[PDB]
């Protein structure tokens, strides 16, 4: 459901449009697409947290 | 690191642009003029503003009270020849 944030993100950046010389409010997006872009290959990337004892 | 707020900063900046000077004339200026000529008074008589209204207005302004003043002054001296020669 983080779509409806980047839609409103990407609404307010052809609004930002209209004041042009942002200074760091796209930076802002820019952070949390850093931590976000971060996040998902974070949970994509582990393995189940625990040593296989069955197997392993 | 935070969220940066320049979207709603118009509360102050509404004096300092250069229209609003433009804008705050003539919102100074459109109020009191008179719609469409009206209370022109289009008509006053004080025994000479009829000769106003006839001949010196922008619709008229032909040279003929000049003439007719010419004429005033062929009136004048000649009379005075019948007083003098």
């Amino acid at each position: 459901a983080k779509s409806a944030a980047n839609k409103l993100d990407w609404a307010k950046v052809i609004s930002s449009l209209r004041i042009t010389g942002s200074t760091a409010t796209q930076l802002s997006s820019f952070k949390k697409r850093n931590d976000e872009a971060r996040r998902q290959l974070l949970e994509l990337q582990s393995q189940p947290t625990e040593v296989d004892f069955s197997h392993y | 690191v935070s969220t940066l707020i320049p979207p709603k900063v118009v509360s102050s900046k509404n004096i300092g642009s250069a229209p609003n000077a433009k804008r705050i004339a003539n919102v100074v200026h459109f109020y009191k003029s008179l719609p469409q000529g009206p209370a022109p008074a289009i008509k006053a008589n004080t025994r000479l503003a009829r000769y106003k209204a006839k001949y010196f207005d922008g619709d008229n302004a032909s040279g003929k009270p000049l003439w007719h003043f010419a004429l005033g002054i062929i009136a004048f001296g000649y009379s005075m020849e019948y007083y003098f020669h």
